This record gives C-alpha cells, structure tokens and sequence, in this order.
C-alpha cells in the first residue's frame, strides 16, 4: 500500500461501466440484380457504480 | 460494512437501435390523433424496438382517432391502417406518425404488449391474410394505401 | 424470353422456386414472380426473381 495524501475527508469512487454494442454479424448473401435487405438492431448499455 | 461502503448501482440505461426497413420499398406515413382509451404507457415500456399495428375508429364520437388493433375484434381487423415504428412520447403529444406502407422484419412486430421482445409473434403471422399483410422473406410487406 | 416462377409454401423443398405450370393449381396460386435476365443453373442455383 504506497501511501497517499489528500485534504478532504470522505472518498467517493464513481465507476462508469460501459457495454458497447459488439461489432458482430456477417454480410447477407444475395444474388446480383436484387434489392438489398437491412440489418438487425443491436444494444449498448451503460451502468454506474458508487463506492 | 460500516466505514467503507462498496459498489452499488444508481442507474442502468440500456439503449437499443431502431426498427429496420427496406431502403428501396418506399415509406408512406400520415399523422393520426390518439384515442385516450388505451394505456399507451403499457405499449411504450421497454427500450427494445417494437412495432404494433394500428386500426382506426371509423365513425362515432371519436372518428379519426386511432388505437392498437385487437385480433378478436372483426372491425379492428377491417379498419387497420399501419404500424408505428420508432416509438413515441405518449404524453408529450398524442398525435402519432403511423406508417401506412413499409417493410418490417418478422421479429419486430409485437401486437401483444406482454409478449417477448424481438421475437416473431405467432397470432400475427397466423392471421396475416385477413389482415392484408404479406410475408416473402421475414419482412412483412404491406400497403394499406392500396 | 422470360418465364414465371412460383415459390413452395411448405415441404422438403419449401422456399424454392419452380416454373409456373399453368395446368397445376399451386403454381397458379403460389406464383411469386418472373425471371428476365437469363442464368446458368450449372453455375448457381440462386436466380434473381
């Protein structure tokens, strides 16, 4: 435990957790001369923490 | 325990993307007044994207207002107008943009509000031909303009 | 030339297309489109209807 110094009494650590949407998925297979089809919807999440 | 309090959670914000559609099929939408009868807060709960079909009150005290369709009312099946895609702030304004003609995939339709999210509904796909939809791929092709 | 195709609703070959036989009731009922450009079935079994 290397020592450290501060001027204030209480110590608050606020952690911000982040689950970004993972770049997954393969490009859809189609035949030349066709209208394309769209991609799915993905989710990202943010949670926090107090200590 | 007492002098050191460990980690907890204050807020949990899960953010979804939007309901996909075809680029080269063309979207046609008209804004509609909201029937105050149904609980729109119960259709707009989750952050996950859903898209429920909407019928319209034809004639009466509320002629022009729209409301989410029930699969047991034959008049609601004979008065369907389209689906609401991107969700809506139900109290910041009543008036919602109902898409008449678009193409939405098989899993993003949820006409029961207490249904599993982003999974294909069963009674919708079993009652599509009376409801003037058509599936070719997963994508629900429809044109309630025509 | 061109010719009209028809999807299969259900079966072991459910989803595939075959040319619309005018004498048959399901090809008349389940017609799905037509083929214009020409293709090579020895090259690929996936036509663009």
């Amino acid at each position: 435990f290397p020592e450290d110094s501060t001027f204030a009494s209480e110590l608050e650590l606020y952690l911000l957790r982040t689950q970004d949407a993972e770049q997954t998925g393969m490009t859809f297979v189609h035949q030349v001369g066709s209208t394309s089809l769209p991609v799915e919807a993905r989710v990202a999440k943010v949670d926090l923490a107090k200590a | 325990m007492d002098k050191v309090k460990l980690f907890q959670t204050i807020g949990r914000v899960e953010y979804w993307e939007r309901v996909p559609r075809l680029h080269a099929y063309g979207v046609f939408a008209l804004p509609f007044p909201m029937d105050p009868d149904v609980n729109w807060a119960q259709w707009f709960t989750g952050p996950h994207p859903r898209a429920f079909l909407v019928s319209i009150h034809k004639y009466g005290p509320k002629a022009g207002h729209v409301y989410p369709t029930n699969l047991t009312d034959e008049d609601a099946l004979l008065n369907v107008i389209g689906m609401v895609l991107d969700g809506h702030d139900y109290e910041n304004d009543p008036n919602v943009t109902v898409t008449l003609k678009a193409a939405v995939p098989i899993e993003y339709v949820q006409q029961d509000p207490q249904a599993p999210a982003l999974q294909p509904h069963q009674a919708v796909l079993d009652a599509a031909e009376v409801l003037k939809l058509k599936v070719i791929k997963g994508h629900y092709f429809f044109d309630y303009t025509r």
